RNA sequence: UGAUUCAUGACUGGGGUGAAGUCGUAACAAGGUAACCGUAGGGGAACCUGCGGUUGGAUC
RNA sequence: CAGAAGAAGCACCGGCUAACUCCGUGCCAGCAGCCGCGGUAAUACGGAGGGUGCAAGCGUUAAUCGGAAUUACUGGGCGUAAAGCGCACGCAGGCGGUUUGUUAAGUCAGAUGUGAAAUCCCCGGGCUCAACCUGGGAACUGCAUCUGAUACUGGCAAGCUUGAGUCUCGUAGAGGGGGGUAGAAUUCCAGGUGUAGCGGUGAAAUGCGUAGAGAUCUGGAGGAAUACCGGUGGCGAAGGCGGCCCCCUGGACGAAGACUGACGCUCAGGUGCGAAAGCGUGGGGAGCAAACAGGAUUAGAUACCCUGGUAGUCCACGCCGUAAACGAUGUCGACUUGGAGGUUGUGCCGGCGUGGCUUCCGGAGCUAACGCGUUAAGUCGACCGCCUGGGGAGUACGGCCGCA
RNA sequence: GCUAGUAGGUGGGGUAACGGCUCACCUAGGCGACGAUCCCUAGCUGGUCUGAGAGGAUGACCAGCCACACUGGAACUGAGACACGGUCCAGACUCCUACGGGAGGCAGCAGUGGGGAAUAUUGCACAAUGGGCGCAAGCCUGAUGCAGCCAUGCCGCGUGUAU
């Protein structure tokens, strides 16, 4: 059965990008929105809109440079099976800081560098590149 | 393997075991002759080896090889062996040291003698 | 009076290695009866035969 | 003060691996960590000259980690290389769609206490230098307590309907269990006609036949299997299921709605089902046929071929629990270009859609390659099973199970 | 699968002190697949070696903790011991004896024999640091400070320089 509704954001976004898809669909929520801010913010994504009342759905505009896909690599870390932590000092860096973390901290979901500088750690969503 | 399944049965390393069991993890052993003599070797080489039949200190009996050209052992002798098998003889683990105990060093060696018991000749 | 462990024992079971003597030629080609799997019976030996199964069978 | 005066060895030189020639030896003597070297032109054995590497040391042996991503947490695999339980159901366990509130256990931040000194590390200091000694820091990645943060995970409360399930109507089906029946054919029994062969093989012989066979006609008995339909057709968790009829009964699918409200996914141990052969008791026995017998073939022929033929194959009940039980591919869910078919629903106006299951090809991607390719071996998540060189060996011993 | 002082309770006793620590009685519990019980091996740590790290291996010297003192058992004295150079009993060994009976314990330092591939001198001094006793002077101190032996390791230097 479905039990990481995360993982499958990103299989969606990883998989639209190599099929060339303008935009891909999915089941909205409010941690998926919070992933699609970051992703927006960071110029991975183009856009998104969710439209729906009883039953939201997450629209996510992709994004390709010259003929690529803008996404090289989104990869989950933490996942149900295995939950991952990181306290400030060790947070991540992704491709030496060329790409970003996705982190949820107490002050909400944010990229690995913003967390630095508010000093907190935080749940390592994903790594994307 | 799932970390669900490593936590119940963890990753297990495979235990070594020596190849020069009667040494005991000791650099080297004391043991008498009790039997000198010769055999030849696996395909596809050809010779009469020498080896001897040395029971150790610690009760093992094994057998060991005799290198360099002539030896002056015989029953009884009082020998030192080390680690090292000879490749080419059915289950012959241990070389004999030369030089040591009751063996006796190679007579007119010049080159490598410190591998054969041979003292600096004075010239 | 038990349990466990080590040593040892006429004789006996199969195994490995070496070496190649004797007996055949089971497998690899359709290997000269396609091979193999489980099972059962038989046979100096490789094996053979029955029953179901597989293609990891050549030809057509 | 005196005088170079007292002070250099060890291993190696075919490749890995820095360093090559001659002579001796001739599968001998010998070398060897491995690949291997030695058979009369040996850079590999032994001496020599020359060279290379270390140097008051140099080699060898033992032992640990490394290289070894070769137990893979970081950081591996399972179609064919070793590896998916034969198939399920399911307790513990692991995991958990969506919204609001609350809690603050996980998590995060800060503080305080502690984390002995030495050691390691940094900046220095002192022995002529260095080793060594030493000042000050950092570190000791931990634990506890306190105070905060609330996104995520967990708890508690309340929901929601998209996962999962219930109801209504219908559809296809060798799905299962029980009973009945039909026609074809084989064998046997009886009788009629009829007469010298039949049967078998590569060729034969054994065998059957003048005591009348084989052939042909009529009647009867009995057991087992269901031609055609029949299909890379259908159903079933797998094993498997095929004439027709009745009775009992399981699942799947579709169309419109209504209902419940996460009730879900996976599963060690456990339990159930599980081809054929085999086992027990009682029946049955046409055909077939292990064993066995005879005839051939052959050097032999404990076979292949022929003539016979008993267990068994069949039924009832119980046991056994294994198969190349195979897609050699665990279950569940999501996502990702196409083409041609089969089968079974259903909507609409043969034409256009829309569901389920299924066969072949092939794109991206993947793969050691072969190939897989929306029914993935592609891209991901949850859980389980399993592998770790070949042989010994799925064997021995012990346990459990079994009548064996 | 294990356990009958076993698990808990009450009361008495006991200890410097809580306690099945012990006893009587009552209850029938307690432990265990988050591995009890049983079997094998083992002193633990700070650290050490290796490794890019994660890990793997390891626990000599130095420092902290524990345990032991010929073997088994026991208490006495004492602030503290169930006591390495104290006591008692038993045992195995060695020794003395007038045969009745007695003596001893290097896993302190050095040393001997033995085992082993293998590991040192029966040294000097309390001058320093520290410890015991003493008002102190001081006495004691194989702790310690030093010396001897060994290329065992690390580090430095020489074995000539120029021609
Ligand atoms: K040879
Ligand atoms: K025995
Ligand atoms: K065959
Ligand atoms: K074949
Ligand atoms: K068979
Ligand atoms: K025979
Ligand atoms: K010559
Ligand atoms: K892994
Ligand atoms: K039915
Ligand atoms: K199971
Ligand atoms: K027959
Ligand atoms: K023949
Ligand atoms: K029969
Ligand atoms: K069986
Ligand atoms: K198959
Ligand atoms: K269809
Ligand atoms: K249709
Ligand atoms: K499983
Ligand atoms: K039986
Ligand atoms: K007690
Ligand atoms: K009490
Ligand atoms: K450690
Ligand atoms: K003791
Ligand atoms: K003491
Ligand atoms: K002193
Ligand atoms: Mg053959
Ligand atoms: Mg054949
Ligand atoms: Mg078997
Ligand atoms: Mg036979
Ligand atoms: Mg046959
Ligand atoms: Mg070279
Ligand atoms: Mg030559
Ligand atoms: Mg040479
Ligand atoms: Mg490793
Ligand atoms: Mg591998
Ligand atoms: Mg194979
Ligand atoms: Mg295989
Ligand atoms: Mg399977
Ligand atoms: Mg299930
Ligand atoms: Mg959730
Ligand atoms: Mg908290
Ligand atoms: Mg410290
Ligand atoms: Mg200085
Ligand atoms: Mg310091
Ligand atoms: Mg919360
Ligand atoms: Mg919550
Ligand atoms: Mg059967
Ligand atoms: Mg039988
Ligand atoms: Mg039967
Ligand atoms: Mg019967
Ligand atoms: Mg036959
Ligand atoms: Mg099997
Ligand atoms: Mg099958
Ligand atoms: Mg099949
Ligand atoms: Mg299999
Ligand atoms: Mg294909
Ligand atoms: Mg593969
Ligand atoms: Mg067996
Ligand atoms: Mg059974
Ligand atoms: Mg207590
Ligand atoms: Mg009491
Ligand atoms: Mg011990
Ligand atoms: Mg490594
Ligand atoms: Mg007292
Ligand atoms: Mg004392
Ligand atoms: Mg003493
Ligand atoms: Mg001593
Ligand atoms: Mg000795
Ligand atoms: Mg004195």
């Amino acid at each position: 059965s479905m039990q990481d509704p995360i993982a499958d954001m990103l299989t969606r976004i990883r998989n639209g990008q190599a099929a060339n898809k303008a935009a891909v669909t999915m089941p909205s929520s409010k941690l998926k929105v919070a992933i699609a801010n970051v992703l927006k913010e960071e110029g991975f994504i183009e856009d998104f809109k969710v439209e729906g009342d009883t039953k939201p759905e997450l629209e996510l505009t992709l994004k390709y440079f010259q003929g690529k896909a803008v996404v090289e690599s989104i990869q989950r870390v933490s996942r149900p099976g295995l939950r991952i932590y990181k306290r400030k000092d060790e947070l991540p860096k992704v491709m030496a800081g060329l790409g970003i973390a996705v982190v949820s901290t107490s002050k909400g979901v944010m990229t690995d560098r913003a967390a630095r500088q508010a000093g907190l750690g935080g749940e390592i969503i994903c790594y994307v590149a | 393997a799932t970390v669900n399944q490593l936590v119940r049965k963890p990753r297990a390393r495979k235990v070594a075991k020596s190849n020069v069991p009667a040494l005991e993890a000791c650099p080297q052993k004391r043991g008498v002759c009790t039997r000198v003599y010769t055999t030849t070797p696996k395909k596809p080489n050809s010779a009469l080896r020498k080896v001897c039949r040395v029971r150790l200190t610690n009760g093992f009996e094994v057998t060991s090889y005799i290198g360099g050209e002539g030896h002056n052992l015989q029953e009884h002798s009082v020998i030192l062996i080390r680690g090292g098998r000879v490749k080419d003889l059915p289950g012959v683990r241990y070389h004999t040291v030369r030089g040591a105990l009751d063996c006796s060093g190679v007579k007119d060696r010049k080159q490598a003698r410190s591998k054969y018991g041979v003292k600096r000749p004075k010239a």
